[PDB]
RNA sequence: AUAGGUUUGGUCCUAGCCUUUCUAUUAGCUCUUAGUAAGAUUACACAUGCAAGCAUCCCCGUUCCAGUGAGUUCACCCUCUAAAUCACCAGAUCAAAAGGGACAAGCAUCAAGCACGCAGCAAUGCAGCUCAAAACGCUUAGCCUAGCCACACCCCCACGGGAAACAGCAGUGAUUAACCUUUAGCAAUAAACGAAAGUUUAACUAAGCUAUACUAACCCAGGGUUGGUCAAUUUCGUGCCAGCCACCGCGGUACAC
């Protein structure tokens, strides 16, 4: 399908099954369907913990690095796992998410404290 | 292989184009206000909730220079949304102006001048964005050297950032892999980019125009 | 507010900079690819061997 | 294993809540019940039975049950009578107590409810109030005045003279009912009537009796289930809740019910279709044995050996008691000797092209009452050679048939 | 195919038909639970509700997602090179228009098409080009499925006209053997927008209905068949009738009804 504009993007396209989230980092083009055509699948991630407690991320860091030098965006998510895995500086809304949890947190135990 | 040729689509094109280029409306329209309901006549459609007060309560760039000869060319002009974001003197010098000569008191056009950026000058003469946008205001003669005296800053920026984690953990795996054995620390040169205010005014030449 | 503002800045600055990197190694290896030693040592390796 | 739902048992005293009284308005054709309606709303024959929610200045809420006075839907007007709760009969003293008011009194008596006579009609001259009632006498309708239980309120529905006392005596007599019911626990109703509208599906207006009605609830009725989709009010306007004695057209009906039937609210869809399926599965006992007789008859018959001026008709009506009443004219026929008169088929909505591929099967004529035609419709019935009859009254349409059955011959059947 | 039944008085050969297997739709009879997957027959007509905003005004998007299969060798490869991304450029990526090649099924009782070619700068000249190795023509079909092509009410197009558009989600009438809710939230991913917190999204997510299927369970089993092919019938009733059969066949006082 020509498209008209748009521009690659490195991004999560969900596939699993229902209750069962799982992802693939494909680089897609950004116009076309979140589960379609996709130029190359840069990765995954299983957001469920496994047996063994963890979230299982593979990041095809060649192929990612490619892609960003050809001048592929990246989405938010695809940023936080990037900042998490430390191949990227940590995103700003992670840092702040993490500091209104603290705060938020803070606030919970003050009042459990008090009462 | 052949295809029957579509004429009317040809036709319809062309006469489409010719009808928009015809009839493609005058910034008078384009840039009206009811100031009653906040609302674009023209189309309808409300301005953002966070520009009412200032779409009540100041001018246009063309509204300050209708006031004056040659329209202001050769003076400077500020806007609010600058003078309250910034510390530095922001202004553009108006080089050119072209009204909105339909407009009943030329208060609508497009200008040209060269912008002083939180004290920093260009150099060259480019339009002027936002020009209907309602924040603006006139630097007067007088006071104009108070407002345009600005003393820089000092320009010591961080020339280089540390790499994230693993890539400076891979570059320096990749390094010994190579086989030097160089202990410097692998860092990110920053100098080469330069972060633009969030604020700083784009190209109106390659900013679109609303059709009709 | 204000701090998200800087960290977004600094942020974006930083990952501007990878990018830059990032680019400037895609261009270095087509490049190479297609204009380096090892390249053209092997189109004229070919062409001698076939003639 | 019997499934079928059943309506729940007599509602407790203390559950017993009070609710609005429901009136119908029976009498014969143009003694001003129609106006009588409307003024009482406050906003030229009747065919369809109407359901509406009145308000009155003292604030209570009354439904009215306005039915047709032609002697036709006789159907229509045994249903409203069972339906209701209190039958304000309305006759014109000028024309007198006739066939129809008649009629609607010996409803009343089956069905057991208290009767309010309004004379209509009073302003005009020769108007008897008295001579009514004293020919009421024998028809054991015994007005007050003659030394009766009967109310009987002179009246001008055109120039809403009395109405208010019309009004009054009406409240009076439901308080002295004393009509309560269970507002809540399963539905409880009865179908007022039903239709296809070609934007809402199957709807069907009705009044409930027990519980109340929201949207998502599991109705059955007949052989017909549904999934309350939308619930409205004469205007249109959706009202999230119907409590008892409420006018209600509600929509979301899979199959279309007949008009008086029950609706029962049940658990969920499953038990619903269960329940249907058992209904139709009763159904189909009755008639397989109706059947049986007749197979054999047929066979005993078979076993033993061993040893034209023809009228087909479909029938397309706007409304299902609309089906219905032209259907009893129909049946009324007697002159099958020297013509006979088929019903091929008969439905609910637009004349559509299985109706009109019926017709051309067996040279039959469409009549429609109060149904449209679209222009494909129309083209395919030219094409084809069937024959379209659009009536919006009872009787022209009666008329037509008569003349279409002299044409086949005039035809001795008098509807009557 | 590991084949079987069937031509005949009988054998052999050829041969069609049917059986056995696996799916899918519909129908009859019947049905307990949980998880997941899939879900109008129709390019016929639509009530109603929603499905595109964002944002300090300009711009940007509403050309995307979503849908349907009417039409149908526009999809794939190469050449060239638009638009878009790479904060600017860089060449890199992506990919239009154009040019070259490849590209469904049947009908030859569709065998001729009728300008379908070339040269010349031009003027103009030559009379050529496709075709029994299937041209031209008719009918049918969405395809080669991480998805792709095509259409967007019809007039191929859409200035113009007919007319007032759900082939967006839910839903409806008609139609067919064919028939899911007129649910909730943007919490996740995707998209639009913004510098950003964030806002929007009938995309999507999580639910609703359906033995259509897979998985698991069930302490309440129905359906079909019982002459042979083909697992499997006791006694009655009927008596070439009623009836039954996928093929062979049965029923004239029955392991076939
Ligand atoms: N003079 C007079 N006329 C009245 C009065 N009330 C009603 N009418 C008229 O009498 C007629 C009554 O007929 P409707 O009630 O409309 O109809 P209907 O009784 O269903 O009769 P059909 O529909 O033909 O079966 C109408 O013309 C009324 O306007 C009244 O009080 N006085
Ligand atoms: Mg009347
Ligand atoms: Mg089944
Ligand atoms: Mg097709
Ligand atoms: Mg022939
Ligand atoms: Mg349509
Ligand atoms: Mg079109
Ligand atoms: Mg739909
Ligand atoms: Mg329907
Ligand atoms: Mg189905
Ligand atoms: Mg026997």
């Amino acid at each position: 399908k020509a498209y008209r504009g748009g521009h690659l993007t490195i991004r999560l396209a969900l596939g699993g099954c229902t209750n069962r989230p799982f992802y693939r980092i494909v680089a897609a083009h950004n116009k076309c369907p979140r589960d379609g055509r996709f130029v190359e699948q840069l990765g995954s991630y299983d957001p469920l913990p496994n047996s063994h407690g963890e979230k299982l991320v593979a990041l095809n860091l060649d192929r990612i690095r490619h892609w960003i030098g050809c001048g592929a965006h990246l989405s938010k998510p695809m940023e936080k796992l990037l900042g998490l895995a430390g191949f990227f500086p940590l995103h700003p809304m992670m840092i702040t998410n993490a500091e209104r949890l603290r705060r938020k947190r803070a606030r919970e135990v003050l009042l459990a404290s008090q009462k | 292989k052949k295809v029957r040729p579509r004429l009317i689509a040809e036709l319809a094109r062309r006469v489409r184009a010719l009808r928009e280029q015809l009839n493609r409306p005058r910034d008078s329209q384009l840039y009206a206000v009811d100031y009653e309901t906040l609302t674009r006549p023209f189309s309808g459609r409300r301005l953002p909730v966070r520009a009412w007060a200032d779409v009540r309560r100041e001018s246009r760039l063309l509204q300050l220079l209708g006031r004056l000869p040659l329209f202001g060319l050769g003076r400077l002009v500020t806007r609010k949304s600058w003078l309250w974001q910034h510390d530095e003197p922001c202004y553009w010098r108006l080089t050119r102006v072209r009204p909105d000569y339909t407009a009943q008191n030329l208060d609508h056009g497009k200008a040209w001048g060269i912008l002083t950026f939180k004290g920093k000058t260009e150099s060259e003469a480019r339009e002027i964005e936002h020009v209907m946008y309602h924040d603006w205001r006139l630097v007067p003669k007088h006071e104009e050297e108070a407002f345009t005296a600005f003393t820089p800053a000092p320009e010591d920026s961080l020339a280089s950032v540390p790499y994230p984690p693993l890539l400076r953990a891979m570059i320096i795996a990749e390094r010994q892999k190579n086989g030097d054995t160089s202990t410097e620390e692998p860092m990110l040169n920053v100098q080469r980019i330069r972060m633009e205010p969030w604020d700083y005014p784009a190209k109106q030449e390659d900013k679109g125009r609303a059709k009709g | 507010f204000f701090v998200l503002m800087e960290r977004y800045q600094h942020y974006r600055q930083t990952v501007r900079a990878l990018r830059m990197e990032f680019v400037s190694e895609v261009q270095r290896k087509v490049h190479e690819a297609r204009a380096g030693v090892l390249a053209e040592r092997k189109a004229l390796k070919d062409a001698a061997e076939h003639r | 294993k019997n499934k079928d739902a059943v309506r729940r048992p007599q509602a407790d005293p203390a559950l017993l809540t009070p609710r609005s009284p429901v009136v119908t308005i029976m009498g014969h054709v143009d003694h001003g019940k129609t106006t009588l309606l409307d003024k009482f709303r406050k906003t030229g024959i009747t065919q369809h039975i109407g359901a509406f929610l009145v308000s009155l200045p003292s604030g209570e809420k009354i439904t009215f049950l306005d039915t047709p006075g032609h002697a036709a839907f006789s159907a229509m007007r045994a249903r409203g009578a069972q339906v209701t709760d209190i039958v304000v009969l309305v006759v014109a003293a000028d024309d007198g107590v006739m066939k129809q008011t008649v009629e609607s009194i010996q409803h009343a008596k089956d069905a057991q409810v208290p009767i309010i006579l309004a004379v209509n009609k009073c302003d005009k001259a020769e108007a008897d109030p008295e001579k009514v009632k004293k020919e009421l006498l024998a028809y054991d309708v015994v007005c007050e005045d003659y030394g009766g239980d009967v109310q009987a309120v002179p009246v001008s529905a055109l120039t809403g003279d009395n109405l208010m006392a019309l009004a009054e005596a009406t409240v009076a007599l439901a308080e002295m009912l004393e009509l309560k019911a269970d507002p809540n626990g399963p539905v409880e109703g009865t179908v007022i009537e039903s239709f296809t509208d070609k934007g809402r599906g199957l709807v069907t207006t009705a009044i409930i009796q027990r519980g109340t009605l929201r949207k998502g609830s599991v109705l059955v009725a007949g052989k017909c289930w549904a999934k309350v989709r939308l619930m409205f009010d004469e205007n249109g306007k959706t009202i999230d809740e119907a409590y008892p004695s409420m006018p209600v057209g509600i929509t979301g009906w899979r199959d279309l019910p007949s008009a008086g039937e029950e609706i029962l609210e049940v658990e969920s869809e499953p038990r619903a279709r269960e329940v249907v399926d058992w209904r139709k599965y009763e159904q189909e006992q009755e008639k397989g044995q109706e059947d049986l007789k007749i197979i054999e008859e047929k066979r005993k018959e078979h076993k033993e050996a061993h040893q034209s001026n023809v009228l087909s008709v479909i029938i397309k009506g706007d409304v299902d008691g609309s089906v219905e009443a032209i259907l009893n004219i129909i049946d009324t026929y007697d002159a099958s000797h020297e013509c006979e008169l088929e019903l091929v088929h008969f439905g609910v909505g637009d004349v559509s092209a299985n109706d009109v591929n019926l017709a051309e099967t067996f040279d039959g004529v469409i009549y429609g009452f109060n149904v449209n035609a679209g222009n494909v419709i129309q083209q395919s019935a030219a094409k084809k050679g069937v024959k379209i009859k659009l009536h919006k009254i009872i009787y022209r349409l009666v008329e037509d048939l008569q003349e279409e059955l002299s044409s086949r011959l005039k035809t001795s059947w008098d509807p009557g």
